[PDB]
């Protein structure tokens, strides 16, 4: 019954030849359920996609008069249909999965429209504009195309519900949140003929609550253990010196650990714009007692005690209304 | 040479592309799974590795033959040329068909047409984890399976003998580091796609992780910094650089043990408990040196006091803060050693 | 101190198992060999076996005789056969790493004392 | 000559049901096996395994291969072992194995005119460990390697090790860096499951830790920085700077030996010896200033209200105290 | 419309033998070569690597897959390119590459009426190429990838690369994080192995390194603590513990320094030009910290005996930034 | 046309599964290795890297034929279609036969049926090493090769010509960092195994370390370091925290210096050359901070000489011995390093 089905469809079928040949570009109509973006990677620029993959064409040589209506299959008929060659321009490393058997399903209606429908699971790249680090957004892509037929042979085409997103609560999205979804449709222009690429775009704002408690709170409580000395006495010298160069050992520290939270861009990021600022006031506060201890000991200066005590947590405060207003709201 | 003959009897014409009872009803596939050794849990990747024997049983009319044995025990070839279902994890990210040397499969054909198709996987499962409590938590680690292809309405899964007892775990293969087993929780659901609606069993696994590591690690090295800051106030007053050199490398030893504690623990984007931990030792710390700050503004005599003109106090927020520091940071510990250890 | 302690006879009409039992280092990783020195200032490579399990054998000697190590006694046993007169010369057990190695005498750093084996025909 | 040997052969394997168990009704076949160890590459305690190349073989009489009339044994090329039976024999200790690849898949068939078959694999496996580490790093290891049948069961497959002691060879060979091969066993049993009782073999080590990497990197320079903290004793209570300096500096080169240790080696919940011997170390460090501030305090705190007698009586107790503790520690692990 | 592709597809593929080239004892076939780059995922400087993901396409022309009649170029399914003859090439460079493989294997078979097949992979490579660090991390380490067939000697394959002033697209469109890739030459030649002679192509692009990562990391805090080894000049003679501690404070620091840079970088036997400079501020460091020992031997060792300190602080004063300046000159003007 | 219907003539009667003269006498492989690169060293896993353009060569009397050409350069379907020696490498770990874009294997059927077959490997060879000399030691790496199956009467290697001109080491691919390649060394040996005996081929790669890096890292670190903590006598006696702060701080330095220097290493059992150095290094600035306790045991007094001049200290004996004394025990020992070490 079924099975003289399959071997009717079978009898003098090519695989090699897509449907509609010398007719018309094959319109395929493309479906898609993200199942999870994993783990963004900030240094690789790179992210984990866990996607559902579905894809429906009409293939007139498989038509088929039944009560059946519909033929449910495996993954065995793939291999012996024509599936159209659908890769992922922005991949690096795309896998599919095979555990335990093939995860690829058919499902061919009487009609000649074929449902093809695999689990994949895509490192794709997007490019990370790191400026306002880390408080910036990105969008990054996930695009699609056939390889070798042009935009004359398969034309792709998004289905209404088209990329059908989970339930954003068992994600690996760390740093990031879901905040959009933009699909799109495009022609580029390759050396080999021009071909049809869908396009899916992830709006990803950030979350602010791992470099607060890693960086920010840490450098800014070190830069007031750095002003410490300031209210600690002028005879005491070498207690003040101890102060201020191991407040400037700390900084030096942990400018390591803020350049190593990032891939190693050739600006300066706006984090680390914070660190070399932090570095420069404890650096002018020890310069400071230095130039203080020779005016004074070594021979106005006797209340620069009373001006720093004053200058440098205002100029700070100063400095982190500009930076947090300009670097969050502007 | 008779046995040749019954699996060629077998094998006369048999599509391995259509369910048994493909038209006539609905297929009950009995699963089962023995779990050898569940693996190490990846906190940084929010997955674990378990190892299984993934039993799965069924009835193929098909497969029927009545020849001199009632079972039959074959090789791993013939199941390739067999209906099998295409059964998958549903939070599986990178899992292993194991073959070595052969591929660890098994089919063993009763003579009444009923399969037993096992095989060996090591499945690198998903288990999104809430580190509210880290590290005094618990998880809920699933094992979501379901068919692929084939809807509620075409096959069914079971578990084979009940289900409390399907999913056993050896008692010798635990291979934890961190973590307590403490027993699984099966149960089956429906998931609906848009394709249609699909039988899944899940099973849960629940793991405690242990504490002593981060006793040891981040505890313990924070309370004796905390202790080692309030050293300094069993001084005198005058030594100006030795209570600064105390203060200044023990909010340098807290900046660092906050740095090597958190790089134990994916970058979650809120405070976990350590995070409360290290932040207030961190504040004791801080505080103290403040102190000496606050000692050092009223000093107002530089020389310090002989074993024989006047001299100087003890400046009596010394006594105050050496009440107050060890109790503020006693009952800290109470309250926090309480409060997350029930949660 | 390293010791390279030789056994075995040194006359004959036959055949002989010239043996050397090591002690103070374990000599697994390292080649240990035998040499035979003729008079005349002649070192010349008999035998060697890797610690793979690999016997190395000289031109004038191969296919006469059998080297095989105990890698648990740490010793090398050179079996000889077919004595020729022309094998009346001293046997050095050897050890080494091979750097420039198997075929030279200066890329062992740890000698026997030897044995003179003497064959009257 | 030749054409002789290719029509025995291609008359063997016409006619051979390779989905068929040998005397398929009938007994079990006695498979027996040979392991020649390469090496053992990693014993890793971050991931609780090692990497394990082996010669692995087995012999078994499988009864439809048996030929007539050549009076060698037919060594054939690799590719043949597609047309015969094979045992599935798995590791159950196994991660992630391979047979090896270059120049071609590492296989051998050498037919024998009874019709024995010797199937051989150059197999780099990755065999697991529970490592009891609480004894770290003066541990006795014991790792195995669990060779087991996979379908058939034991009353389809029976394993015995070929040679009975010296089957497995090559053992003596492997020169660990950080290890010592103590003993290894050779266990025959048979092992019950809920499908049935199958036949499992056991090659098992057992791997005992040198112990001189340790003491030149961690336990000596924890000695001599223990040490180190005794100088505040020889210098004055007076000096401020230099007691406070010389304790904070010691305390913090204890830290930095601990990072270093938690930065080598896994996520384990206990103590182990090592650590116990570190934290015995930060304890007379910790003391070493607790000394200093008692002293400080008794002098300028409660003067007006001895201190040298301090300093005497802990140049006697402190090294007494650290010698003592280095006895029990010594006397307890090794 | 489709009875008479599918004669003339079986009527190609019936008796084409692939283990014959065309013009098997002929002319050698002539390969066009065409690389559009997507992208180059990371230039690790520990592994001596680079990652290369690629579009690579072959034409040639073959006389037993000449079609008449359609004018159509017949796009084929990747699957009928194990049934063909392709150019057998490799990566002379390669470590690990891959065609990658979803949703299927990339490859594409274009036929064209005139027997003309284009073969393109899509190939992610991971290429070695060595790096002259004397001049880190100011360096312009050039990076090449050699593309050559295996079997096929030079009288029976002819490679050449298709419009070979512009072969390879997309050089611009690269976005390294760290390098600037200021040109790429395509250069044609042939080799002599001791089988044959085999034709060679050589896609080579240039890499300027980018150093503003250093000078936010490395360059400007080591200038910084060598100016803070300074405060103890102008901080008095008896003051001996806050001279001693700045000093060894700031060579702590160096150190610290150190340690990461030497942390990031290969173990090659020689100075990186970054250990230039900092060896350099680590003796200008050091002799900030022997100027006090010297100062503390003439006062405090050379003082009952009975020149100055004054006179030798001032004199410190102005020679080492005098010095320093000097020191940043030679080394901002020997590499740039 | 015709080369069809001669490689079909060719694979009438043949068998893919039997050596060739399976009874009649053994199979002479003519092997050969052109070394294109010889890849980095790995220390930590006591292995290299090598990648190999592998020639073999051999008789086959059943590939005769006579046609228009003499010799067939073919694809590499017929070199799978055709018995190949099963050569594996004896101490190879991970090795891969690079197939990009197509198997890189060369078939070459010349008419008398001398066939060729190349591949191109690339070998993670295993290297044991003696690391006693460390950084300063030579070791040779070798790379062994024999048949699997096939026992000394049924397949005998040899090399094409001369033995160590066969072996080719290329000449830009040097791929090392930190050891140099002084030459090699080819032989042949004989494995006992318990299934039988078999021939074994044999290169020994020979490399020496270049000491640069471990110089720069750690040697010049340590050295220095001891300079300081000797600079810290000249300073006054009286100046307690300053040598305090200078010696622990050394120390400090020597430790982290220690371990960070045996990270870059396996971690063998016995002591490196660079232990040696780093634990005298260390002992030499212990002996200081112990001299300083020395010389604050006799103080006596609390303050020191004013530059206007009660009574004062004298710069202490001990001190004035020290400075002498450990700078030149100091350069004895680097005459006594650099002449022991450099001589193997
Ligand atoms: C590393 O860690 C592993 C795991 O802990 C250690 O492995 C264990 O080693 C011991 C000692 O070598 C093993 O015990 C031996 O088992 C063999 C096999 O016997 C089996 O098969 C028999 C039939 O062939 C069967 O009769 C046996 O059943 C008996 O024992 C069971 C026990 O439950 C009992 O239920 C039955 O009623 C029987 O009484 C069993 O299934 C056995 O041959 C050995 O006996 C010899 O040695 C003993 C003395 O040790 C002697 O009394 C006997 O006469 C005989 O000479 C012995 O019992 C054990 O099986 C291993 N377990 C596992 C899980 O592998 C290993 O030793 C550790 N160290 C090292 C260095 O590797
Ligand atoms: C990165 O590093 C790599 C490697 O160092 C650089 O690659 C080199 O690039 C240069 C070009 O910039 C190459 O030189 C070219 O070589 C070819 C060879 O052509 C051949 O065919 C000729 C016939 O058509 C034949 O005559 C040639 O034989 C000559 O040369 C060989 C040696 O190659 C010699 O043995 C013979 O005796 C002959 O003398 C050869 O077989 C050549 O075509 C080029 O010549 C043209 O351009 C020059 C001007 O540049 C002009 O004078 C000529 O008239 C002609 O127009 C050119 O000489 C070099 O071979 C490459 N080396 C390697 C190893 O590949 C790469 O450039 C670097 N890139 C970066 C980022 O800078
Ligand atoms: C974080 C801590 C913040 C503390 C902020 C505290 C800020 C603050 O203003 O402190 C003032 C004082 C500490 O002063 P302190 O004891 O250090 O200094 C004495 C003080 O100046 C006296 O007035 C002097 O007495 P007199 O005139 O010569 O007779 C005495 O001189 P002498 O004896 O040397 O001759 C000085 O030593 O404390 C309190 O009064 C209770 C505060 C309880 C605070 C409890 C805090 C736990
Ligand atoms: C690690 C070395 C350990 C050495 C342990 C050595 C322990 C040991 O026995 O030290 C004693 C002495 C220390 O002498 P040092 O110069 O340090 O101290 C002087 C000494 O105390 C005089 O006795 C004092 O004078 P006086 O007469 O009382 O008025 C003098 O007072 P002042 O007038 O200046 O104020 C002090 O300065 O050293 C040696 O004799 C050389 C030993 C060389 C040993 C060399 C060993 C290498």
């Amino acid at each position: 019954d079924v099975t003289v089905i399959l071997n009717n469809l079978l009898e003098g079928y090519d695989n090699k030849l897509r449907p509609d040949i010398g007719v018309k570009p094959t319109l395929i109509h493309t479906d898609m359920y993200v199942n999870s973006i994993g783990p963004v990677n900030a240094i690789n620029m790179e992210y984990t996609i866990d996607i559902f993959f579905a894809q429906t064409w009409y293939d007139r040589r498989l038509k088929f008069n039944s009560t059946i209506k519909v033929l449910r299959l495996n993954s065995n008929m793939v291999g012996k249909i024509w599936i159209p060659d659908t890769f992922f321009r922005n991949s690096k490393k795309a896998d599919a999965h095979w555990i335990t058997t093939p995860n690829r399903m058919l499902r061919i209606w009487n009609d000649g429209r074929v449902l093809y429908t695999l689990r994949l699971t895509i490192d794709a790249e997007c490019q990370l504009q790191l400026h306002n680090f880390p408080m910036d957004e990105h969008s990054c892509p996930l695009e699609f195309s056939s390889y070798g037929y042009p935009r004359e042979e398969i034309v792709y085409q998004w289905k209404r519900s088209s990329v059908e997103v989970g339930d954003t609560r068992s994600w690996r999205l760390y740093q990031f949140s879901f905040v959009g979804l933009r699909n799109t449709t495009e022609v580029v222009k390759t050396t080999s003929g021009d071909y049809v690429v869908m396009s899916v775009y992830f709006d990803l704002s950030r979350r602010m609550g791992y470099f607060t408690i890693q960086t920010y709170i840490p450098c800014t409580l070190i830069v007031v253990l750095s002003w410490v000395s300031f209210w600690i006495n002028k005879d005491a010298v070498p207690a003040r010196t101890s102060l201020g160069i191991t407040t400037v050992l700390t900084m030096t520290t942990l400018s390591t650990i803020a350049r190593k939270s990032l891939p190693k861009v050739s600006y300066v990021t706006a984090m680390d714009l914070f660190v070399s600022v932090c570095f420069i006031f404890v650096f002018s506060a020890l310069v400071e007692y230095g130039t203080l201890h020779y005016f004074v000991s070594n021979r106005r200066i006797a209340k620069m005690d009373s001006y720093a005590r004053i200058f440098f947590p205002t100029a700070f405060c100063l400095f982190n209304l500009v930076y947090w207003v300009s670097y969050l709201y502007l | 040479t008779v046995f040749t003959r019954i699996l060629d009897r077998l094998l006369d014409g048999y599509d391995n592309r259509l369910r048994p009872g493909l038209g006539e009803r609905v297929t009950e596939v009995k699963t089962d799974i023995f779990v050898t050794s569940f693996g190490p849990v990846s906190d940084h990747d929010m997955e674990y590795t378990i190892d299984v024997f993934f039993r799965q049983s069924w009835k193929d009319e098909r497969l029927k033959f009545k020849g001199p044995m009632t079972v039959l025990r074959l090789n791993n070839l013939m199941a390739s040329k067999i209906w099998t279902p295409d059964t998958f994890f549903h939070n599986g990210k990178k899992s292993v068909a194991h073959n070595m040397t052969m591929p660890n499969k098994l089919l063993r054909i009763t003579e009444d047409g009923t399969l037993l198709y096992t095989m060996r996987l090591t499945v690198r499962a998903e288990c999104p984890m809430h580190l509210e409590d880290f590290p005094m938590d618990a998880h809920a680690c699933p094992l979501k399976f379901g068919s692929y292809a084939y809807t509620r309405a075409e096959v069914v899964y079971e578990w084979t003998r009940e289900p409390a007892r399907s999913v056993v775990v050896a008692e010798d293969g635990s291979r934890l580091n961190q973590y307590d087993l403490l027993g699984q929780t099966v149960d089956s659901g429906i998931v609906q796609s848009s394709t249609g609606e699909y039988v899944v069993m899940t099973t849960h696994f629940h793991l405690k992780r242990k504490i002593g590591y981060f006793v040891i690690q981040t505890y313990l090295p924070c309370i004796m910094t905390v202790i080692l800051s309030q050293v300094s106030f069993w001084l005198n007053r005058e030594s100006v650089p030795a209570r600064t050199v105390f203060g200044v490398t023990t909010v340098l030893t807290m900046t660092t043990l906050s740095i090597s504690a958190r790089n134990s623990l994916p970058k979650v984007a809120y405070a976990t408990a350590m995070d409360w931990f290290i932040a207030v030792c961190y504040a004791f710390v801080f505080s103290a040196l403040i102190e000496f700050a606050t000692v050092n503004y009223f000093t107002k005599r530089g020389y310090a006091w002989d074993g024989k003109k006047t001299f100087n106090s003890v400046s009596k927020i010394d006594r105050l803060s050496r009440i107050a520091f060890p109790l503020l940071f006693g009952i800290f510990n109470l309250v926090y050693w309480a409060t997350y250890l029930n949660r | 101190q390293v010791q390279l302690q030789e056994s075995g006879g040194g006359l004959v009409q036959g055949s002989l198992r010239v043996s050397c039992a090591a002690s103070g280092r374990t000599f697994t990783t390292y080649i240990m060999a035998w040499f035979r020195q003729a008079p005349g200032k002649e070192r010349e490579f008999l035998a060697a076996m890797d610690q793979g399990r690999i016997q190395y054998y000289g031109d004038s000697v191969r296919g006469r005789f059998t080297i095989s190590r105990d890698y648990a006694k740490n010793s090398v046993d050179l079996q000889l056969d077919g004595l020729r007169p022309e094998d009346t010369a001293v046997y050095y057990c050897a050890a080494g790493a091979g750097f420039w190695g198997l075929r030279t005498a200066s890329s062992y750093h740890y000698w026997g004392q030897g044995t003179q084996v003497t064959v009257s025909s | 000559n030749m054409s002789f040997v290719k029509e025995t052969v291609d008359k063997l394997l016409k006619g051979y049901d390779i989905r068929l168990r040998p005397d398929f009704g009938g007994p079990p076949v006695c498979v027996g096996m040979n392991i020649d160890i390469a090496s053992i590459d990693m014993v890793s305690e971050v991931n609780m395994d090692y990497t394990l190349t082996m010669y692995f073989q087995q012999y078994w009489r499988d009864k439809r291969l048996a030929y007539s009339g050549i009076p060698l044994n037919l060594t054939l090329d690799n590719r043949v072992a597609d047309q015969l039976w094979v045992p599935d024999t798995y590791f159950l200790n196994d991660k992630k194995s391979f047979v090896h690849g270059v120049t071609v898949k590492n296989r051998m068939i050498r037919l024998h005119p009874d019709g024995t078959v010797l199937y051989g694999l150059r197999i780099t496996t990755t065999a697991a460990c529970m490592m009891d580490l609480r004894r770290y790093p003066l541990d006795e290891q014991n790792c195995t390697l669990e060779i087991e049948s996979y379908g058939y069961t034991t009353d389809d497959i029976e394993f015995y090790w070929r040679g009975g002691d010296k089957a497995v060879t090559g053992v003596e060979r492997i020169e660990l860096p950080q290890f010592s091969i103590v003993e290894h066993r050779l266990v025959s049993r048979n092992v019950v499951f809920a499908t049935g009782a199958y036949p499992r073999l056991s090659l098992s080590f057992r791997l005992k830790r040198n112990i001189g990497y340790f003491i030149l990197q961690t336990y000596m320079p924890s000695i001599l920085i223990t040490i180190l903290s005794w100088v505040s004793f020889w210098i004055n209570y007076d000096a401020s700077a230099a007691r406070v300096a010389l304790g904070i500096t010691t305390v913090l080169t204890m830290t930095t030996i601990n990072t270093h240790l938690r930065e080598t080696l896994p996520k384990i919940p206990y103590v182990k010896a090592i650590d116990m011997y570190l934290m015995g170390c930060f304890v007379f460090v910790f003391l070493a200033l607790l000394e200093y501030a008692f002293v400080n305090y008794i002098f300028f705190g409660r003067g007006p209200q001895d201190v040298n007698a301090i300093d005497r009586w802990s140049r006697i107790v402190f090294p007494f105290t650290f010698s003592l503790f280095n006895l029990v520690y010594w006397l307890y692990y090794v």
